[PDB]
RNA sequence: CAGAGGUGAAAUUCUUGGAUUUAUUGAAGACUAACUACUGCGAAAGCAUUUGCCAAGGACGUUUUCAUUAAUCAAGAACGACCAUAAACUAUGCCGACUAGGGAUCGGGUGGUGUUUUUUUAAUGACCCACUCGGCACCUUACGAGAACUGGGGGGAGUAUGGUCGCAAGGCUGAAACUUAAAGGAA
């Protein structure tokens, strides 16, 4: 649990497989997984000390556009998790309010343009 | 017009065997396994190591009279891999290089109904 | 040539959807390799069949793979990598490992990982392609990552997690990539050897030689004021 | 240490033919070595315990019995021709596991009968359970009553197959795939059944030789030969 | 006939007194594969081959019977000298005295009126549809004070230290009372 580059090896390995033997190890890792790669540390360590207000600033996206972004998201979500219920496949376990985090997600950045859950129904 | 053999293939990780018997199965003609090819002791399964099992094999089928072979491809098996190695594919591609005539190929690895595990 | 070969599996009904839109570029991949294949919609199965023109032997066998990956729910851009020799499936079996549904879907679920990321470390690491469903580990690969993904599996039916086969997977690349140590043991650089079966009970066994013998006849119960009454 | 020089066993080799028994099309299945005809072992009593393993499609012509190997028994050797008889019947693997599909049931049973001969034998049966048509559930079950009942009407209708069956006769009676026409006429009464199957014949006992009844299954046969010319 | 395991490679091990592979057969101890499910049953731990026996249980049907026999739980009871063993390890959710639903499924019942079934041997199916009762779940909705195997210091992230308790430097070794050999180190 007190293993660095192993947890960071496990909780990068989403992103690595979306932009790549393979190559883990910073002084190895070439462009957009090193970009998301170096912001998902960063983000992880600065949500520690920073506020909550403050750490994850979504993109400004325009109303009519951003619901449209997660309409057709959660149309890919609830897409994927039904196949693989109907499947025998074991799906990894979120919380209620989030975004199920998917290929999709990784591949499009779609997190930093819509976060990770509907905060106002998270707040109400 | 053709004599029939069996083939006989069990390509497991770590070793394929390719031995042709006859058509019941109690009479040997040419096993030769992977090992006994070329052995750095790990190629035993590799492709190369089945291809020059199953070339001399054929050799010896063709020497004593056999035209072609039923192909029975089998894995470990068991309460284990079920999947066959890397050879058995290798062995049947060399074994129909070879001369022989391939006919009826059929998977009798041991699924091992109810096993003996916990 | 050969004689014929026919493999068919059978396919849940919900796929039909999706199989008949791949089933054009499955007819183009295996027509490559002189194959025919149906697509039975009524029965729900799926047929592979050696043709008048194929000279590979054994590559019906790789077909048969392939429409039960198609069956078992992979998807045809995975599925298509079972037609090359270097690549071939297994199916591990988890189901009769343990005993109470409650530890068997909790270590199931540590086999797939907190967000899925062991079970996205294990694919990096092992460079397969893994389906846990239902209670069997589905595997394309290598069989160097065949084997490494099915101790994998194993070893997390039984109680050790897999993150230590991730750490242990990490280590051995990071030394099989050195050109010395190649003939060495590496169980002095892995860190799965824990010694961790350091406990002994030593009581002085009281009640536990022989005590409570079973009698299938209950007591009788204490009666209520009532009963003591009347 | 020493192990051995090696002298071509090839020479002392002896090339029989197995003639199948009447029961069939197309009798002459392939050869067989055997060790040459010594004195003490003999090559016709070092064979006679071998059974072969042969296809049905093969002895059959056909390629619907392209599952479904059976096995044939050495009996009498007479003239370089080995005359068998039927030893038991079995599906290939792939069959089977290409019939079993989830979301239904499958009933299987299986009786030991003694036939007109004094031949035992295990024989088995499977049948999976369809969906009518106009069945929009998903799951056409069984509710285990009928799989008892069609298990029970099972076993009486095949062991009234068998006894009113010779070994012969009951070859020729599941060559044409007919007592499965049986069990599903006298099933569908209860559940639909699709594709009913027998699978597996094993003989356990065989009561004794009777040249003169194998012969007869096959034809006939006596030589006088040729008289050596001093 | 000369190797077989096994491994990332190896090795312990077996093997020309024939291992591994193949075929026939026997014996043993387990286990009940696929079918196998966000299905079933059980008070829970748990329970998967067939057939039979033994008692049991639940839901339904009932214009049967008794007539308050009832609900909750501290206490107590039931279940849970040889051969040596693993459990947890990323998780989740707002609760109850609470309104309605929706789709799917399991067991029973009623009605409909088509297809599989079928006939003067007994009774008995399967599917479709509506309704209804009871279950295992799932997806939602509306509305409520929801108060009155034992041992515990006090937030998270850090920073400084003339206090107290420790651990730690030197400097070629031999080699000090001896400016001392051999040998080694270093450059």
């Amino acid at each position: 649990q007190n293993d660095l580059e192993l947890q960071q090896f496990l909780r990068e390995s989403h992103l690595l497989s979306a932009f790549n033997g393979i190559v883990y190890q910073d002084d190895q890792v070439i462009g957009k997984a090193r970009s998301r790669t170096l912001e998902m540390r960063l983000n992880r360590l600065s949500r520690v000390n920073g506020h909550q207000d403050k750490i994850n600033k979504l993109e400004k996206v325009p109303m009519h556009i951003r619901r449209g972004m997660i309409d057709k998201h959660v149309k890919r979500i609830k897409k994927y998790e039904q196949e693989a219920a109907e499947g025998g496949i074991v799906l990894s376990k979120v919380k209620k309010g989030q975004f199920r985090k998917i290929e999709s997600t990784y591949k499009k950045d779609i997190e930093r343009r819509i976060g990770g859950s509907i905060k106002a129904r998270d707040k109400e | 017009s053709q004599v029939f053999g069996v083939a006989r293939i069990y390509a497991s990780f770590n070793d394929t065997f390719v031995h042709v018997t006859d058509l019941s199965g109690k009479e040997t003609i040419a096993r030769v396994t992977g090992g006994m090819k070329v052995k750095a002791d790990r190629d035993e399964s590799s492709p190369y190591a089945a291809m020059l099992a199953a070339q001399d094999v054929a050799a010896k089928c063709k020497e004593v009279g056999i035209t072609a072979v039923h192909v029975k491809i089998r894995a470990t098996g068991g309460t284990r891999t079920k999947t066959p190695g890397p050879g058995g594919q290798a062995a049947l591609r060399a074994l129909a290089r070879s001369g022989l005539r391939i006919g009826r190929i059929e998977d009798v690895t041991p699924v091992p109904s109810d096993s003996t595990r916990k | 040539f050969a004689e014929e070969s026919s493999f068919m599996t059978l396919f849940p009904k919900y796929r039909e959807s999706y199989l008949k839109t791949i089933w054009n570029d499955v007819t183009r991949a295996l027509d490559k390799h002189n194959i025919a294949c149906v697509l039975d919609l009524v029965e729900g199965s799926m047929t592979v069949k050696t043709t008048r023109k194929t000279y590979d032997p054994a590559i019906i066998l790789k077909a048969r793979d392939l429409i039960k990956l198609l069956a078992r729910s992979v998807p045809f851009p995975q599925a298509v990598k079972i037609l090359q020799d270097d690549m071939a499936c297994d199916v591990i079996k988890i189901g009769n490992f343990v005993t109470n549904k409650e530890r068997f879907v909790k270590r199931r679920q540590r086999l797939v990982g907190p967000n899925g990321n062991t079970l996205k470390a294990l694919e990096l690491l092992t460079k397969c392609y893994i389906l846990v469903q239902g209670n069997t580990v589905s595997a394309m690969g290598p069989f160097k990552g065949l084997k490494e993904v099915r101790r994998v599996v194993e070893d997390c039916m039984k109680n050790i997690h897999p993150i230590y086969h991730i750490k242990e997977l990490m280590i051995k690349r990071e030394l099989a990539k050195r050109p010395e140590l190649a003939n060495e043991d590496w169980s002095r650089f892995l860190p799965m050897f824990k010694k961790r079966n350091v406990a002994r009970k030593k009581p002085k066994k009281i009640r536990n030689v022989e005590k409570k013998v079973y009698t299938p006849f209950p007591p009788a119960q204490l009666p209520r004021k009532v009963d003591l009454e009347i | 240490g020493q192990k051995k020089r090696v002298v071509d066993p090839f020479t002392r080799k002896e090339w029989f033919d197995i003639k199948a028994p009447s029961t069939f099309e197309n009798r002459n299945v392939g050869k067989t070595l055997v060790n040459k005809s010594t004195g003490l072992k003999s090559a016709s009593d070092a064979l006679k315990g071998r059974v072969v393993e042969v296809c049905l499609a093969d002895l059959q012509g056909s390629e619907d019995h392209s599952f479904r190997k059976i096995k044939l028994r050495v009996d009498e050797v007479q003239g370089k021709n080995l005359l068998t008889n039927f030893h038991g019947m079995d599906f290939t693997t792939d069959k089977l596991r290409s019939m079993v599909r989830k979301w239904q049931t499958l009933i299987e049973a299986n009786v030991t009968v003694k036939t007109s001969d004094d031949y035992v034998l295990r024989i088995f049966a499977i049948a999976f359970t369809r969906k009518q048509a106009n069945q929009v559930k998903r799951h056409s079950y069984a509710q285990s009553s009928h799989i008892r009942a069609i298990r029970k009407v099972i076993s009486e209708i095949l062991t009234k197959e068998v006894q009113g069956s010779t070994l012969a006769q009951l070859t020729s009676k599941l060559i044409p795939e007919v007592i499965n026409k049986e069990i599903e006429n006298a099933t569908k009464d209860i559940f639909p059944l699709q594709n009913i199957h027998v699978r597996k014949v094993k003989l356990l006992k065989q009561p004794k030789f009777d040249v003169g009844a194998l012969m007869a299954l096959h034809g006939e046969g006596s030589g006088e030969e040729k008289g050596k010319k001093v």
